[PDB]
């Protein structure tokens, strides 16, 4: 029998949002019966898609009616339209694709921090600047080991960045280390403390 | 920034985790619901806790794998966080080290006991909280 | 009261310091003497200032050492430690290299292979274009169910690995051809189509 | 660029791995040597061979586990290649695999039945042939 | 005098007979008639010749029943058999399908699982390939003979991941002996490995 | 493949073993009902649970001998499976140690407490589900 | 202290042929001592024995001077050597293996056989790994038994009946019955007497 | 061919059971001794009387237990033949009904009333005679 447009398989476009990792590739599929066979079009940001508009363009593959791009980037990022029709109608959905780039090393910390410092008999601090993707654990110790702080429920991240030391005694002398470290690998700078 | 709240966006139907003022859990498409900003913290070497912003509670695996947010951080609470050689991560409970956070094509939860490295239920991707 | 000299030559043997890009260097020239003798670090046989690079550098005097944090390719170069009091002065030069590594599994460029199309008799081609660290290993499969159409080795090195030609197909070629790269960490694929056309 | 030839740099003692035209494989510092100009080449996912180019031998590694260049490729020839979590690559002999590839602070190859997973000795470091 | 008619319709309701590879078949239509009836059999709709199987086939016009010796596989199909006299015909079908059985204990591939090892801390698996007719049942233990149950099939640990093993973050104490059992009502078998874990630098 | 669903064929009758969705429990000569496609899945050695894949329920033995398939897994859903020396399966309740799950030649079970080891009621052929 | 490779344990060496049934698993031992410590190799029929030298390769325990071959098949027969050796010295020592497949099964008669009959004679094909014990009936269920096998009837000529002179007492059914501890199998002919 | 004479290996040891022409039973490793050589035959279901080839003797059982080769068949002289899980036969005097056919680590036979159901001196394994 002769009829519009239709989605054979609404279950496979339930997922509106694909949010996927920095080059992995992204698949857009639209199932659709009719008779006559409708024809597929496909929408960027509701223009025209055409080959020129990313590094290596795209594929599709009408038989399965889907969108196929390789190796995503940030720029991916945006709204795809696919448009179905013959003479008796015309249907649409549109998928949003978001790209996510994730960083497989160990915590990176700046270079210069903690830094070296002196003082006297009454106050001071040491501070470090991490980065990480995987959640990075950070901890300040004393030099045999000393933990002064530790992250955690109980000690944040939001301050555990800085360490303070108030009235100071010849004893707080020596070696300080931020220790930061995740599921990869751990990095620490040192610092002196002269009194 | 590792220090901002996110959102935890599930692989599987794309559903971002969200913690119920309550303490019930599971999943949900739309990006603006308040109940999906996560704030991430390490206990210690490549282990997490996850606390519900908005709830005001933190992610717990149960004896029997089910998935709840209690009100205080108990043993129950800590997973070991892994980022994937196919670049999403995954939450494996400390506790119960075999069973994997997770949600359904559903959108609800998939019993800790139930899954396994291989499936696309375990599979998150760490997203801004805008 | 004696010139100053090396305390642990042991630790000074290893004059070339190659490391991965973001780590920590430390030099050393662990010096005795009496008076005790200073010391001093060149960086390509001229003074080393802290505005000599982003975050400068460190000195523990207690172990004759410089240490430099995060190191990146353009600290490449040379560094002197100059040791002296009133009866002698010495020096040893170390030599430092920096190397980025990338810890992905490997990356192939988008659109390649390309789909193809052609008459029964005709000729094509499959192209892929691989970029990875560690060592990969590349092969072409055809989707039958696998069937491996060649693969990388001692026999058919990469030198023309990344380019799969199949002359005077036949209407079996027809179907789905993927170019997988695999290193330790992972494995990456693209796939095409060919299309096998009737021939008058 | 992966297929290009490559020298080997070994943390233990800073020595370029050398491969000499009559088989004998060392270590050396001097950056300008002809034997230490290398072919590394995939033979399987994460398994490779090392070919010198001078020499136009294949590194291998005896049953006594003692290093040599063979002539020709045989089941000795191959070793897993792993990006260690400190960014420096190690070898195992795919054959005998509990030994690696290694040189001793002297300058002389290491008997694979001498290494370990923790070794300095283990850890090189791949540079460009200029 | 009368067409031909069944007379015992009971052994004929059973049409499909499924039986186990190497067993003797029997079809019967004991039929009756005046005069008496001719019988034929038909394989697939067409004559059934001697030479249609290996040792072809027995015909025992008294019993008015069709015998196939050492079934086959290739002896899957429709069986006809076509009652008939002056005064009628009548036909009835029967199928035909053959099992094989294997009356074996259970039988693991030989090489797994494989011998493991690695740094404190690490991850590691051990796979298991099992094959077998009667349904198997598959553990895992745990040499520490004092044997320890790490995972065992059932309905709360379904076959579909049983076979792969996984060990993550380990410790030294996970080092030793690893055994994939399998078990069926005929008998047991089991294939081991070692898992070696060494000091972290 | 063991793993496999399956159809139990009875000899008696040449009826498919059928586990309604409501839970009832009778034999079908139609090899293309939807309700006789099985899974078992041993729970010891020797020892299975019978499962209707469409009815998602598990067949069981009460304590008067008759049939019937549960939500829920009980005591009364595991049977000793046994390959006879006739090369056909039986399968004997491990609660009610004396009693064969069995089809009538109507088509209809046949009661726990009427069967016997040299019946035809309790011989069947598993056969794969196409 | 220094001394040369020696056998440990010779007790668990004296058995030379191993003769197992086909999917067992065997060991090879070769319990040794030295100082140093020597190193072991293993020889198939004389050559280095490769992990691809057979389906899944083998296993080999240092610590129990031992090698260990899963799921054995026919093609496994053969010779394999243990080698042992450090700088006083190289012993060594040979292990024979052989394979035997074995058939769980009731007896198995050839289809077709024995073959109706109109002096005749009813032959049958026996196939069993568990000794069959074979006999002749007659059906006279009223049965009786022609000739069955046994220390007066061996085997070597139980697989074929003999009727001379035959009357018309003798038509019937005749049925050749083999039987082992796991079955029993039979199939019969008729005699047409004219 | 069950027709076919046979040796008949011991697991226990690895010896062929021997039977010499004065009526002495024991074994030995020799897979060239004549005396190794057997005719298995079955007098009933199941049941089997062995014979040397070579001595022209039957093997039998006596009331204490030992094992001799009779010149003419007795009631000691057939045995239970089956086939064990473990794909070994084992040989049960249909006389005294709890003893096994047997051997020794040390080559010689094993008293019947010594024997039982788990050991490893009733395990044998049927091979050609070349």
């Amino acid at each position: 029998n002769k009829r519009a447009p239709y989605w054979t398989n609404t279950e496979k476009m339930e997922k509106r949002l694909h949010a996927v990792p920095a080059a992995n590739t992204v698949k857009f599929r639209c199932p659709a019966g009719g008779n006559p066979m409708p024809t597929m079009r496909w929408l960027k940001n509701g223009k025209e898609f055409k080959q020129e508009h990313r590094i290596g363009g795209y594929k599709v593959r009408n038989q399965h009616w889907s969108l196929i791009m390789e190796s995503v980037v940030p720029s991916d990022k945006g709204n795809y339209t696919c448009v179905v029709e013959n003479e008796y109608g015309s249907i649409n959905h549109t998928y949003h694709l978001d790209v996510v780039e994730r960083s497989p090393h160990r915590p990176i910390l700046q270079a210069g921090l903690p830094a070296n410092a002196s003082t006297v008999v009454g106050d001071v601090e040491f501070v470090c600047k991490v980065y990480s993707d995987a959640q990075p654990h950070i901890q300040w110790i004393k030099h045999y080991l000393k933990v002064l702080k530790a992250a955690g429920v109980n000690t944040t991240d939001k301050e555990i960045e800085v360490l303070y030391i108030r009235n100071v005694t010849f004893e707080d002398a020596g070696e300080y280390t931020c220790l930061a470290g995740n599921s990869i690998g751990i990095s620490f700078h040192s610092a002196w403390l002269t009194v | 920034h590792f220090k901002d709240p996110k959102r935890l966006y599930c692989k599987n139907g794309g559903f971002f985790l969200r913690i119920h003022p309550d303490g019930r859990v599971d999943g949900v498409r739309e990006k603006s619901d308040p109940h999906i900003k996560l704030q991430l913290q390490a206990e210690e070497r490549g282990v997490v806790s996850i606390k519900g912003v908005s709830a005001n509670r933190y992610l717990a695996m149960k004896e029997d794998g089910r998935l709840l947010a209690s009100k205080s951080v108990t043993d129950e609470c800590f997973f070991f966080e892994r980022l994937e050689s196919n670049n999403y991560n995954t939450y494996r409970s400390r506790k119960y080290t075999s069973w994997y956070v997770a949600l359904k094509r559903t959108g609800q939860y998939k019993l800790g006991s139930k899954t396994g490295p291989g499936q696309k239920a375990i599979l998150f991707l760490p997203m801004s909280a805008k």
